[PDB]
C-alpha cells in the first residue's frame, strides 16, 4: 500500500483523518487543505508532518484576504509592483486579441493578464476555476484598453492536472482487492474494519460518479453516511434537500431560456426522499421520461442531461416488518409508488446493511485525493463496458429488457470502477453481474409487490457460455396462518435428487380456460406434469368444483424455490391441488404439506426420500402434511419423534388430496 | 444469407446488424445513429473477431471525444499553441450572404462562425440541414481585426450519414421479390418476420405508414408490450413523442405569443 | 470611509474632467492604522490571567467585580467575533446585556430584530442578484429570538443548511457566508423550573425547535449564571479600543486552532462527529481570544477544553431531552495522552428524584472501581423486537457489561 501509493500515485499523501485532525475551523475549501498536505506532508515522520500543518497553516492566513477589502489589495499592488495572493481564478481566452485573461472570483478583477506558457502548464484554470496563489504585477500605460494588471507567478494550490496513463499504471500495478480497499479508503472508510459486501455496497454509491443516467435510489436507517458521502464528492454531486426544486429549476426554466441542475451537474441525490415534493404534476410525467432516456421535452425543444440521480431516503421500520407488511420503498411519498416510475431504479443499495458510522469505521493509512476519484469518474463517466458479459455469460428469460439495461450499466460501472486497467478475466464479470442481478432482483421485487402479477418473473439468473450452467441468485436477507386460496407449498427430490420445498401461487382470473406457467425455470417436465394436471383438473371439474366451470376460468401458476435445491420434476399433484383451491376460492390448510405425484389416470405414486421430506417439512415450519396410501409401508421407515410432529392428512387419490387440503 | 449479401451489394453502408447496436445502445454520452454508422463501416459481415475490434476501436475513439461543454473555453486555450484537436461534435453550418463563407457553428462547444471551404460542405452535405455529428480536424489563425472567429475546419469526416442515394433504392428494390422486399422493411426494425404472422407483419407496416403520407393520422390501441411505445421513439429522428398528455395548442400548433409555429410544423 | 478632518481645496482648470477639489492635508479621527505584531509584543509580554482581565476591559466589564467563570463567559461572548461560521446561543433574564456586545461592541456586527427576516433580505435577493446580510457582516445576532419568524417557508432548513456548513444554495447556486450565527433570547422562568418542565431553549418558538438546528450551535451562553448588570460592575481603567480588539478580531477569524489538540488531552467516545466538530472550533476560539501569538502550554489547552465540553453538554442534554433515543450520549469523556486518566464534565445543571419514575428506571448504591460508594441510575427501555439487549454508559467496563 504505503509504498505503491507513494510511488504508483503523485502525491496523494493525506490520511483524510488528518483533514479532520487539520484545522477545519477556517476559511477554505477541504480539499485546498488536503492537496496542501498531500505535498508539504508525504512519508510517516510525525514531526514533517506537523511541521507541513503549520506551514500550510500560515501560507494560509498570509495571502487570504478575504472579499471585504478587495481593492485595498489593489492599492498593494500598484504600491509595490508586484503582490502575492491567494484565490480561485479562472482563465478566459479573448477570441477578439488572443491574450488570456485572468478572474478573480473574490477580488473582482476580471480581466487580469497572464502568460500563455502558465497556460498551457494548467488546464484545471482552464475549467472551473481553481485556487491558486497569484502575483499580482502593475502596469499602467497612457490610453491603454488592457488591464493594468498581470499574474506574473502563478502556483496551483488546489489541483495542478489530470493524467490517465498514471492511472492505467496504477490499477495495472494494484492488485484488485487492494485496488478496492484503496478506492474504499479513498471515500475515507476503512476497509480492514468492514466487509466485503458493505464494500461493495459502497462501490455501488460511487457508481452514480461513473456512469451516465444511474438511477439509484437507497433507503435505510440513520447513521450510514450516505448523506455525507455525496456531501464530499459534491464537486460532480447535488444533495437537493426536501425537495425544494421546481421543474423550472430543476430541469428547464422556460422564463430564462437555461436548462436546470440536471444540465449542469454530474450527479443529483434527492435527500430525505419523503419530503420532497415537485409542485405541478406534469413534472414526475417528464421525470419519467428523464428516467426513461436522461432525455426530456419542455415546451417544443429536448434537452439531454448527464446527470444521473440518486434517491437518499430514511427508514424507520426493522427490515421484516417493512418487508412482510409493505413494500420496501414506503418511505417513498405517495407521488412516486407507481410501478411506472419505480421500474426504472437501477439499484436499490441496502442502506440497512451498512453499518452506523463509527470511528472504528474511518481509515486512518491515507488514501487517495477525492479530487482525483471524481475527475477520472468524469472519465469513466463516458466509456462504456456493456459488451463484456456476452463472452462469457448470458442473461436468463425471467428479466425483461429494461432489467437487461440496468444490469448492464451497473456492471459496467462497477467493473470499470475497479479495473480502470480492465483486467478482463471471467471471474471479475461473474462477481459483478451476480451483485447486479441481486440489487436489480430487489428492486423487481418490489414492483412485484406493488404492481401485482405484473412482474411475476423475478428469478433472475445467468447462464454461463462455457459450462451452460444457469446460476439464480437470489434475494438478499411456511409462515403461520391461513394463506390466500391458490398458494401452495410442496416439497419435492429436484433434477440432482436433494428434497427442497417449493411454493406454488396460482392466480385466478376470468377468461376461457388457458392455462399459463410461471417460474418453471425452463424445464420440460415440470411443464408436462402441469399439463397432465390440468388435463385431470379439467376432466373431474363436475365432480371436485361441484358445479364451477374450468372453461371459464383462467389459471396462471407461478413455481418459486426457496431453498434453491434445482429443478423439480414431479408437480402434477400440488399444481392439481392449487387449481382446486384457487377455482373453489378455499383456503388451503395452513401449514400444508403436499406430498407426491400422480399420473393422469388418478393413480398414486410413492413419495420418494419421505424421510427427508418429512425433514424439510420440519425445517419448513409446517405442521401438516398429505401422504398417499402408497407411503403408508414407508411409515416406520420414519423414525417415531420426527412424524409425531405431524397431522398426518394421509389421502388415497388426487381427489383425496384435494379434499384434505382444503379440509 | 442471400438476403444479406444483396443488402451488402445493393444497400452498401446503409445496412448494419442492428443486435451490434442493442449491444452497446447504453452508457453513453452519443445518439444511437453516431454508433449505427459507426458500425457499418467497420463489420464487414458476420466475422466475430473483426466485429469485437470495430467494437474496441469505437470505444477508444469516443474516450477521447464529444468533451463536455463544462471545460469547453478549456480545449479552445490548448488550440492556440497546438492546433489540430479533431472532435465528435453536432455541428451546424450556415452560409452567410455577406461575408460568402460558410459558418459552421458547434452545438457544443460553443463556436457559432467557424469557416469551412466550399469543397467539403458540396460532397458531404447534410451539414446544412439540421446539424449533424462529424468528426472535425480543426484550423487555427489569428488575424488583426480579422472580424471572425479564428476557428476553421481543416479536415471533416459525417460521423453521422451523409447524403441520400434514392436511385440505389429502385434498382436495389427491383434486385429483391415483394416478400423480400416485405421481410427487409420489418427486420429493418430489427424484427423477425419468420416469427412473426403476415399480417402481424402487414401491422407493422402500418405502423411504418405514416411516415410517408403527410397528415396520416392513425390510432394503434393494444394490451401492454406490443412494442408501440418504442416505436415512434427510436425508430424516426423527424417524428416526436409525447408523454403525459399534458399540452398547449400554443406548443402543438401556434404560440400566438411568439409568431411561432408549434411542434406540427417541426 | 473613516470620519477625518479634511483640508479640502478648491482649483479649477478649463477644460478639466477631474473634480475641482483637492485634498492637502487630512487628520484620521478615527485610527491610523493597525500592525498585527504590535498586539502580539504585548501578547508575549503580558501573562495569561493578565491577557483575559485586558479582554474583559476591552468590553469596558470590571474583572475584579466579576467571578472568573463570568468572565469565562464574557470569552465565549468574544468568540464568535472571532470564529466564522460560530453558531452560538445565549438565552438568559434580562439585564444581562446580551444585545450589547453585539450592538456596540463591533462595528462588523449586526443586531438584526423585528423577526420579519426574509430570506431575500437574509441570505440573497434572487431579484436583484444580490447578497443579504450574512455576506456583508462578520457577527449577525438575532435578538428576541421568541419574536422571530420566517416568510418562507424553506427557510428553515436554508438555516439549518447554513449553520450544517457555512454555504447554501439558492435556488439554482449554491452561496457562502462566513458571518457567526447568534441567537440572543430572553428567560421568564426560573432556571430550574423552566429547565425541568421542557428545555432549556423554549423560548425558541416552535416552527424551529427540532433535533437538527439545535445540534449546529458550537456553544449556549447560561446567560442566567450572569449577574444583572449593575454599576459596580462597570470598569473605568484602560481597555483597548472596540475598534482595535474589532480589527484584530478581523484578522484573527482567518487563523485556527484546532490542531494543537492532538499533541495534547485526547477527548472521548460519546462525541459523535458533529460534536469533535463543535468541541474544536470552540476551543480554537477560546485559544485565539487568550492566546493569539500562540504561546501556550497544555493546561492552557485544558483551561478551554473544560469550558468547551460543559457549554456544549449543555446543549448536548438538551438535544435528549428533546428527542429522546438520538442523543442520550451525554457522558463527555475527557482523556489524555499521556496520563490516560479519563476524566469527566459535568454540567452544574446536573440527591434520588422523588415520587414515582416511569417504569424501567431504578438508582442503585455500588463501590465503584476506587472502592468508594457511589450512585448511580439505570435507565431501561423496551421496544419490540427479537430479545437483544443493547447497554451503554458502561465507560467500557468489561466486567459490567459481563454482570449485565
Amino acid at each position: 500500500l504505503d509504498q505503491l501509493l507513494n510511488e504508483h500515485f503523485a502525491g496523494r499523501v493525506v490520511r483524510k483523518d488528518l483533514t479532520k485532525l487539520i484545522k477545519e475551523g477556517a476559511n477554505v475549501p477541504v480539499y485546498v487543505l488536503e492537496y496542501l498536505l498531500g505535498m508539504y506532508c508525504a512519508s510517516d515522520d510525525p514531526e514533517i508532518i506537523e511541521q507541513g500543518l503549520r506551514n500550510v497553516k500560515t501560507v494560509l492566513a498570509e495571502n487570504y484576504v478575504r472579499p471585504d477589502e478587495a481593492e485595498k489589495v489593489k492599492s498593494l499592488v500598484r504600491e509595490r509592483g508586484s503582490y502575492k495572493v491567494i484565490d480561485r481564478v479562472t482563465v478566459k481566452l479573448n477570441e477578439r486579441k488572443d491574450k488570456y485573461e485572468a478572474s478573480f472570483s473574490n477580488l473582482g478583477i476580471k480581466d487580469a493578464e497572464i502568460s500563455a506558457g502558465i497556460v498551457k502548464e494548467y488546464e484545471k484554470l482552464l475549467v472551473g476555476g481553481i485556487w491558486v496563489i497569484a502575483t499580482l504585477s502593475y502596469y499602467f500605460e497612457e490610453g491603454q484598453t488592457s488591464s493594468p494588471f498581470g499574474v506574473s507567478l502563478l502556483k496551483p494550490i488546489q489541483m495542478p492536472n489530470m493524467n490517465m496513463d498514471e492511472l492505467f499504471s496504477g490499477r495495472a500495478a494494484l492488485s484488485t482487492d487492494q485496488w478496492r480497499e484503496s478506492l474504499i479508503r479513498s471515500i475515507g472508510m476503512e476497509p480492514a474494519s468492514l466487509k466485503e459486501d458493505v464494500q461493495w455496497h459502497l462501490l455501488a454509491r460511487m457508481v452514480p460518479f461513473v456512469e451516465n443516467n444511474y438511477n439509484v435510489c437507497e433507503l435505510g436507517p440513520r447513521g450510514t453516511g450516505k448523506s455525507h458521502i455525496y456531501k464530499e464528492c459534491s464537486p460532480n454531486s447535488i444533495l437537493v434537500s426536501g425537495g425544494q426544486t421546481t421543474v423550472a429549476n430543476l430541469f428547464y426554466n422556460m422564463s430564462s431560456r437555461r436548462i436546470g441542475l440536471v444540465g449542469l451537474w454530474d450527479v443529483v441525490a434527492f435527500d430525505e426522499v419523503a419530503g420532497i415534493s415537485f409542485k405541478d404534476k406534469d413534472g414526475v410525467q417528464i421525470m419519467k421520461d428523464y428516467m426513461a432516456s436522461g432525455s426530456f421535452a419542455r415546451g417544443r425543444e429536448q434537452m439531454e442531461a448527464s446527470a444521473s440521480m440518486v434517491f437518499v431516503g430514511n427508514i424507520n421500520q426493522s427490515v421484516e416488518s417493512l418487508v412482510k407488511t409493505s413494500h420496501l420503498l414506503a418511505p417513498f411519498p405517495e407521488a412516486m409508488i407507481d410501478s411506472a416510475f419505480f421500474d426504472r431504479f437501477h439499484a436499490y443499495i441496502p442502506g440497512w446493511e451498512i453499518p452506523k458510522m463509527r470511528p472504528e469505521f474511518f481509515t486512518n493509512r491515507y488514501g487517495l485525493i477525492v479530487d482525483y476519484l471524481a475527475e477520472f469518474f468524469r472519465e469513466m463517466r463516458k466509456r462504456s463496458f456493456a459488451d463484456s458479459i456476452e463472452k462469457y455469460f448470458k442473461l436468463g428469460n425471467n428479466l425483461n429488457q429494461r432489467d437487461v439495461i440496468a444490469v448492464r450499466k451497473t456492471v459496467s460501472g462497477l467493473m470499470k470502477l475497479l479495473y480502470p486497467h480492465g483486467q478482463f478475466n471471467k471471474e471479475d464479470v461473474r462477481q459483478c453481474l451476480e451483485y447486479a442481478l441481486q440489487v436489480r432482483r430487489r428492486v423487481k421485487e418490489q414492483l412485484k409487490k406493488i404492481g401485482g402479477m405484473e412482474f411475476y418473473d423475478v428469478h433472475f439468473s445467468y447462464i454461463d457460455n462455457d459450462t451452460l450452467e444457469e446460476h439464480f441468485v437470489s434475494v438478499k436477507e411456511i409462515p403461520e396462518g391461513p394463506a390466500k386460496p391458490g398458494f401452495l407449498y410442496t416439497i419435492g427430490l429436484s433434477n440432482k435428487g436433494m428434497p427442497g420445498l417449493y411454493r406454488l401461487e396460482l392466480q385466478v382470473t376470468k377468461g376461457s380456460g388457458k392455462l399459463a406457467t410461471s417460474g418453471l425455470w425452463n424445464s420440460s417436465s415440470a411443464k408436462e406434469q402441469v399439463k397432465i394436471a390440468f388435463d385431470y383438473f379439467k376432466a373431474n371439474a363436475s365432480r371436485i368444483s361441484g358445479g364451477s366451470k374450468v372453461m371459464e376460468h383462467d389459471f396462471h401458476l407461478h413455481v418459486v424455490e426457496l431453498q434453491n435445491t434445482g429443478p423439480l420434476s414431479h408437480l402434477a399433484l400440488p399444481s392439481l391441488v392449487a387449481f382446486a383451491s384457487g377455482l373453489l376460492g378455499r383456503s388451503v390448510q395452513s401449514q400444508m404439506v403436499v406430498l407426491g405425484d400422480m399420473s393422469l389416470g388418478g393413480s398414486v405414486t410413492p413419495v420418494e426420500s419421505i424421510a427427508e421430506c418429512l425433514q424439510v417439512a420440519f425445517d419448513a415450519g409446517a405442521k401438516k402434511v398429505a401422504l398417499p396410501m402408497s407411503s403408508a409401508a414407508d411409515i416406520p421407515t420414519i423414525p417415531v419423534e420426527l412424524f409425531t410432529k405431524f397431522q398426518t392428512s394421509f389421502y388415497a387419490d388426487p381427489v383425496d388430496a384435494v379434499f384434505k387440503g382444503l379440509g | 444469407k442471400e438476403l444479406d449479401q444483396l443488402l451488402n451489394e445493393h444497400f452498401a453502408g446503409r445496412v448494419v446488424r442492428k443486435d451490434l447496436t442493442k449491444l452497446i445502445k447504453e452508457g453513453a454520452n452519443v445518439p444511437v445513429y453516431v454508433l449505427e454508422y459507426l458500425l457499418g463501416m467497420y463489420c464487414a459481415s458476420d466475422d466475430p473477431e473483426i466485429i469485437e475490434q470495430g467494437l474496441r476501436n469505437v470505444k477508444t475513439v469516443l474516450a477521447e471525444n464529444y468533451v463536455r461543454p463544462d471545460e469547453a473555453e478549456k480545449v479552445k486555450s490548448l488550440v492556440r499553441e497546438r492546433g489540430s484537436y479533431k472532435v465528435i461534435d453536432r455541428v451546424t453550418v450556415k452560409l452567410n450572404e455577406r461575408k460568402d463563407k460558410y459558418e459552421a457553428s458547434f452545438s457544443n462547444l460553443g463556436i457559432k462562425d467557424a469557416e469551412i471551404s466550399a469543397g467539403i460542405v458540396k460532397e458531404y452535405e447534410k451539414l446544412l440541414v439540421g446539424g449533424i455529428w462529424v468528426i472535425a480536424t480543426l484550423s487555427y489563425y489569428f488575424e488583426e481585426g480579422q472580424t471572425s472567429s479564428p476557428f476553421g475546419v481543416s479536415l471533416l469526416k459525417p460521423i453521422q450519414m451523409p447524403n441520400m442515394n434514392m436511385d440505389e433504392l429502385f434498382s436495389g428494390r427491383a434486385a429483391l421479390s415483394t416478400d423480400q422486399w416485405r421481410e427487409s422493411l420489418i427486420r429493418s426494425i430489427g424484427m423477425e418476420p419468420a416469427s412473426l404472422k403476415e399480417d402481424v407483419q402487414w401491422h407493422l407496416l402500418a405502423r411504418m405508414v405514416p411516415f410517408v403520407e403527410n397528415n396520416y393520422n392513425v390510432c394503434e390501441l393494444g394490451p401492454r408490450g406490443t412494442g408501440k411505445s418504442h416505436i415512434y421513439k427510436e425508430c424516426s429522428p423527424n417524428s416526436i413523442l409525447v408523454s403525459g398528455g399534458q399540452t398547449t395548442v400554443a406548443n402543438l400548433f401556434y404560440n400566438m405569443s411568439s409568431r411561432r409555429i408549434g411542434l406540427v410544423g417541426l | 470611509g473613516i470620519w477625518v478632518i479634511a483640508t479640502l481645496s478648491y482649483y479649477f482648470e478649463e477644460g478639466q474632467t477631474s473634480s475641482p477639489f483637492g485634498v492637502s492635508l487630512l487628520k484620521p479621527i478615527q485610527m491610523p492604522n493597525m500592525n498585527m505584531d504590535e498586539l502580539f509584543s504585548g501578547r508575549a509580554a503580558l501573562s495569561t490571567d493578565q491577557w483575559r482581565e485586558s479582554l474583559i476591559r476591552s468590553i469596558g466589564m470590571e474583572p475584579a467585580s466579576l467571578k472568573e467563570d463570568v468572565q469565562w463567559h464574557l470569552l465565549a461572548r468574544m468568540v464568535p467575533f472571532v470564529e466564522n461560521n460560530y453558531n452560538v446561543c445565549e438565552l438568559g433574564p434580562r439585564g444581562t446585556g446580551k444585545s450589547h456586545i453585539y450592538k456596540e461592541c463591533s462595528p462588523n456586527s449586526i443586531l438584526v430584530s423585528g423577526g420579519q427576516t426574509t430570506v431575500a433580505n437574509l441570505f440573497y435577493n434572487m431579484s436583484s442578484r444580490r447578497i443579504g446580510l450574512v455576506g456583508l457582516w462578520d457577527v449577525v445576532a438575532f435578538d428576541e429570538v421568541a419574536g422571530i419568524s420566517f416568510k418562507d417557508k424553506d427557510g428553515v432548513q436554508i438555516m439549518k443548511d447554513y449553520m450544517a456548513s457555512g454555504s447554501f444554495a439558492r435556488g439554482r447556486e449554491q452561496m457562502e457566508a462566513s458571518a457567526s450565527m447568534v441567537f440572543v433570547g430572553n428567560i421568564n422562568q426560573s432556571v430550574e423550573s423552566l429547565v425541568k418542565t421542557s428545555h432549556l431553549l423554549a423560548p425558541f418558538p416552535e416552527a424551529m425547535i427540532d433535533s437538527a438546528f439545535f445540534d449546529r450551535f458550537h456553544a449556549y451562553i447560561p446567560g442566567w449564571e450572569i449577574p444583572k448588570m449593575r454599576p459596580e460592575f462597570f470598569t473605568n481603567r484602560y481597555g483597548l479600543i472596540v475598534d482595535y480588539l474589532a480589527e484584530f478580531f478581523r484578522e484573527m477569524r482567518k487563523r485556527s486552532f484546532a490542531d494543537s489538540i492532538e499533541k495534547y488531552f485526547k477527548l472521548g467516545n460519546n462525541l459523535n462527529q458533529r460534536d469533535v466538530i463543535a468541541v474544536r472550533k470552540t476551543v480554537s476560539g477560546l485559544m485565539k481570544l487568550l492566546y493569539p501569538h500562540g504561546q501556550f502550554n497544555k493546561e492552557d489547552v485544558r483551561q478551554c477544553l473544560e469550558y468547551a465540553l460543559q457549554v456544549r453538554r449543555r446543549v448536548k442534554e438538551q438535544l435528549k431531552k428533546i428527542g429522546g433515543m438520538e442523543f442520550y450520549d451525554v457522558h463527555f469523556s475527557y482523556i489524555d495522552n499521556d496520563t490516560l486518566e479519563e476524566h469527566f464534565v459535568s454540567v452544574k445543571e446536573q440527591l434520588i428524584p422523588e415520587g414515582p419514575a416511569k417504569p424501567g428506571f431504578l438508582y442503585t448504591i455500588g463501590l465503584s472501581n476506587k472502592g468508594m460508594p457511589g450512585l448511580y441510575r439505570l435507565e431501561l427501555q423496551v421496544t419490540k423486537g427479537s430479545g437483544k439487549l443493547a447497554t451503554s454508559g458502561l465507560w467500557n467496563s468489561s466486567s459490567a457489561k459481563e454482570q449485565v
